RNA sequence: CCGUACGGCUAACCCGCGGAAGCGGGGACAGCGGUAGGUGGGCAGUUUGGCUGGGGCGGCACACCCUCGAAAAGGUAUCGAGGGUGCCCUAAGGUCGGCUCAGGCGGGUCAGGAAUCCGCCGUAGAGUGCAAGGGCAAAAGCCGGCCUGACUGGACCCGUAACAGAGGCGGGUCCAGCCGCGAAAGCGUGGCCUAGCGAACCCCUGUGCCUCCCCGGUGGGGGCCAGGGAUGACAGAAAAGCUACCCUGGGGAUAACAGAGUCGUCUCGGGCGAGAGCCCAUAUCGACCCCGAGGCUUGCUACCUCGCUGUCGGCUCUUCCCAUCCUGGCCCUGCAGCAGGGGCCAAGGGUGGGGGUGUUCACCCAUUAAAGGGGAACGUGAGCUGGGCUUAGACCGUCGUGAGACAGGU
RNA sequence: CCGGUAUGUGAAGCCCGGGUACAACCGGGUGAAGCACCGGUAAACGGCGGGGGUAACUAUAACCCUCUUAAGGUAGCGAAAUU
RNA sequence: GGGUGAAAGGCCAAUCGAGGCCGGCGAUAGCUGGUUCCCGCCGAAUUAUCCCCCAGGAUAGCCCGGCCGGAGGUAGGCAGUGGGGUAGAGCACUGAUUGGGGGUUUAGGGGGCGAAAGCCUCCGGCUCCCUGUCAAACUCCGAACCCACUGCCGCCGUAGAUGGCCGGAGUAGGGGGGCGGUGUAAGCCGUCACCCGAGAGGGGAACAACCCAGACCGGGGUUAAGGCCCCAAAGUGCCGGCUAAGU
RNA sequence: CUUGGAUCACGGGGCAGGGAGUUCACCCGAGCGGCGAGGUUAAGGGGGUCAACCCCGAAGCCGCAGGGAAACCGACAGGUCC
RNA sequence: GAGUACCGUCGGUCGGAUAUCCGGCGGGAAGCUGGGAGGCAUCGGCUCCCAACCCUAAAUACGUCCCGAGACCGAUAGCGAA
RNA sequence: AGGGGGAACGCGGGGAAUUGAAACAUCUUAGUACCCGCAGGAAAAGAAAGCAAAAGCGAUGCCGUUAGUAGGGGCGACCGAA
């Protein structure tokens, strides 16, 4: 027979691939390496809309 | 159909007439040491479609008897004629 | 001493952070490799029979026995006519002896008497293990006795299948061996005769012998002879469907389709005379039963055409037949007149317009002298149209597990 | 389709016995998944029939029991793109 | 056997219910088409059994070539020795089928004088005599005809019979005419083995198989089928009779 | 092709050239020829006027003895008649 | 001369059949008083050999080239290409 | 030092279906077509842990026989050594 849409998704083509190049970066915590017990401090500069996050991000 | 348990008949080993006990032959399965079974088993191995016919549902409603007649003097058995078909078979005095 | 499960641990292995060293989390699980069972149209390869007054549904004429067909030797077919077998029996098998049946009548029981008792007549009008046909009476039938020849080793011949070929399967005539019955002669290799059944390879059992790679032993294998285990599509594949998206090769050896043939049916008639018609067969009507014409309806058949044209209806245009609806001329009448019925001669002319429906036909409307019916490849697509019908798209109902289908609708 | 479960069945492996100077081989036991068994699920696939009888005269079976079967077409719509 | 698809099996270079190019590949088919000079000798078959067999094959039958062998054979007829159950006929068995008489009178429903199955009748069965009819699956009878065998006639045969061996085939859709079963019929299925197929010529107006008749080449004659008014070779022929409808 | 062809059954506008039972292996027969209870060489070797010719080479194959699954056993070269 | 000889199981291949060779997986020796083979496995004899390391000419296969020859074709033929 | 190229011949791995069995699944087609890697003018093999059987032989390769034999195989079609 012929293939299903979810079978065609696994091969990873532009028709099924995420346009991550349009997105703000990935959101991750700082690593424990640098935060053994240091307790850094920061300040918020700006709040931004992200097209791949379903939520706003802050710098 | 009724049939006697003992009969007086010719014995080919004693070469006279003696009394004979009647027995039925008991069937038994295929021996694995036999050459036909060896060949079947070595052709059933590996990647292969089934290599032989397989008749399922092949049973005559009525079969022929397989009778043997054992002498009391000599201890040996023989067969007596061809087999005949009948559904019921009772051994009686 | 062997296992199984439960609990915990970290050092293998795994996951994350890391430039790395190392840290954190999991943890002998998972993952990886080998093997064993299940599930598995997700993916492949195949099969899905034949005969057939086309094919399919149906049936089996797809293995056998009897009567007819069948033509007084033999042989002879059809989805020809009438029916049966796919068993049963330790006796319904072998032999010896003795006896004779069905029914009816006359006596005696008695609801017919179904059966018992008596005598007579009685060529079988009975019975046989089962179909049909054949055979049979001091019997092949009934009543009893004794038995297992329903056996082992082997030859030859006949039939299935004539004449004229056959594996397997039936059957017949005998030779030896060992036995049964009988006084003896004689009979006995199943059932009075003709139906009741099956290759190769493989396996099981019996029995006595031969054999396994230099030799000899043991366990286990292979071989020769005999009997059993099955293939009814019965001289024997292991086996479900749809295609209206369909393709290739062919077929007029075979349907739809017009034509040829035929005429059961269809359209149109006749003979005779029961009667109906107040009486009066025959103005008119005319039962039951018999005899026909045409080829314009439908069927039957399968001679012609398998890319001749494969179409219905309508519009347009031409022509022919008469079994005459009107128009011309006549006859009878249960014809006063007006009109009506029925019949004869005559085909020169006429036979139209509208509503619903793809319609032909049929139905209705208003007029009209009347608003007849058929043929010409169901006249006419190198003349038109394209509403129906009969491809590929889609919806409803019903049937189907489903893919799908419907001489059902849109 | 999902879940659960004492028993049963259940291949290889393992164990026991017999056999073989050893093996092949024979019998039994244990043996996961799955099957079996017990339950839930229809905006899952699907189904929603049968009778034998009718109260006041012309028709009504409009009401009530029944035995078949898991149950027996509710509201609406109806000669329908379904007759 | 993959892509893509707002899903039509739509589109992927005029190619899609699995693209195009080359290769496997001179794939396979029991189905269709084709197969090249002359004369001469002989000359068929479409029917039985078997096959997942019915548009195909095998075994036999029917043709041809060569050899062996050595004395008979039998397509016709006569006489006899035996066999048969068709046509016809008939009722002696099996089964059917009209009616009138003489009887037992009854198993049995209506009954009637039934003081209640009753003795008497009564419609009904069975039994003999008449009377009128039948048979593919009936027969007390029974042909023509066919078959086997013996002898003789005839014909064939030592210029080689019956037969036997070796080898090469083709034929497995038949048709007309007569007979039989079936069918409204046409047709379907068999049978015989004369013809067409595979057969010229002379006639039926023309006609595959109806009649005459079987063919090397050139000539001369006599007949056959049929025909003799003209077409058209040969008679407007003879005797006796009929028809008036171009029958 | 077909039971059946002048067919409203298929192929057929003209001319010239091309165009269809071949080769090998095994088997069954025959028309000739050689040797004959025996017949015959293969690969190869030697010589030569050097792919033709002559001489060697009997390995093997068929036949002379068959029957039998096998172990095994093991026959008239002529007695009589037509 | 060791994950070797050998044992079992799976897959492939072979004429190799209970008796061919290769590979995967699980086991796994003796080692000179030593070890292997002899078509099912084991026992006894007899015969023949010494694996698990390495190298080696000639006799053979071919012809994009060269030489020679031909009962080969003779311009629609012969290689597609005179 | 290696890489790339070379008609046929050579070595090592991967590996179908048409077709035949008058269907078809074991089988056959076939270790074939095709694919990947590696060399040379030749490559590969090669000096018995062998063949045999009362006798013995003495590495390897090639030709002729052995032989359509032993043997494999829906023991069918066919396949096939030393
Ligand atoms: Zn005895």
């Amino acid at each position: 027979g012929k293939s299903l849409i979810q079978q065609r998704r696994g091969k990873g083509t532009t028709t099924f691939r995420a346009p991550s190049h349009r997105y703000r970066g990935a959101v991750r915590y700082v690593p424990l390496n640098l935060v053994q017990e240091r307790t850094l401090r920061g300040v918020v500069e700006e709040i931004l809309h992200d097209p791949g996050r379903t939520a706003p991000v802050a710098r | 159909m009724k049939y006697p348990k003992q009969i007086r008949t010719y014995c080919p080993f004693c070469k006279r007439h003696t009394i004979h006990k009647v027995e039925k032959v008991k069937k038994r399965p295929r021996s694995e040491l036999s050459a036909g079974q060896r060949r079947f088993r070595r052709k059933l191995k590996g990647y292969t479609g089934f290599p032989r016919p397989n008749p399922a549902g092949r049973e005559k409603p009525v079969k022929k008897l397989d009778l043997r007649f054992r002498c009391t003097v000599c201890g040996k058995a023989h067969t007596r004629g061809q087999g005949f078909r009948v559904k019921k078979f009772e051994l009686v005095e």
